[PDB]
């Protein structure tokens, strides 16, 4: 059984993507649900689990079957507990792009998430670990990270810091190896 | 962040 992964804080998307691309044997993505209709080249159970009834998915959301659920363009989307479990049971760490609220939900489902928060040391440090954004965007990312830590600190398996994304990525990989015992 | 996947966009309106 492989513990699912939730990385949070600035650069988490880049970390998620890189783990998936670098170690395809170790990490995988689970299959999400949506109520939107299936399109060409899409396969039920691979791209999405396609739900025929919006009423069904709402009931399931209310029954706590989803660790993360939302809507876009008139349709429902979500990441089910069972989909994560299916990845974990195949021996792969499920890389989850989800909010910190999904951590307590995975714990309550006894899936043992490894929740890693990437903490910016300062506004200055955000522009060190993310080279794609402006100072005022970094300010907004910094305020978000501050609020996330204030709220979710108890949920974190570990907090990582660094002066570059490369260093942070290195620490992230090390945390996952250590917590995979 | 242009042409963000729809699943990732759905995170912006969460329940």
């Amino acid at each position: 059984y492989a513990r699912p992964i939730i990385i949070l804080g600035p650069t988490k998307d880049r970390a998620n993507d890189d783990l998936l691309s670098e170690f395809p044997d170790k990490f995988g993505s689970c299959v999400p649900h949506t109520t939107r209709p299936k399109r060409e080249y899409e396969i039920d159970g691979r791209d999405y689990h396609f739900v025929s009834s919006r009423e069904k998915m709402e009931k399931d959301i209310q029954a706590h079957k989803f660790i993360e659920a939302g809507q876009y363009n008139s349709h429902l989307y979500g990441t089910s507990v069972q989909s994560v479990r299916e990845v974990a049971e195949q021996g792969k760490h499920c890389i989850l792009d989800v909010s910190a609220n999904a951590v307590r939900r995975l714990q309550a489902a006894h899936l043992h998430p490894i929740a890693i928060f990437i903490r910016p040391r300062s506004l200055e440090n955000v522009l060190e670990i993310n080279k794609r954004i402006t100072e005022e965007q970094a300010r907004k990312a910094f305020d978000r990270a501050t609020k996330l830590e204030q709220e979710f600190t108890e949920c974190f398996s570990a907090i990582v810091e660094g002066d570059s994304f490369e260093e942070i990525y290195h620490k992230v990989k090390r945390v996952i190896e250590d917590l995979s015992g | 962040l242009s042409r963000v996947k729809s699943l990732k966009k759905s995170l912006r309106q969460s329940f």
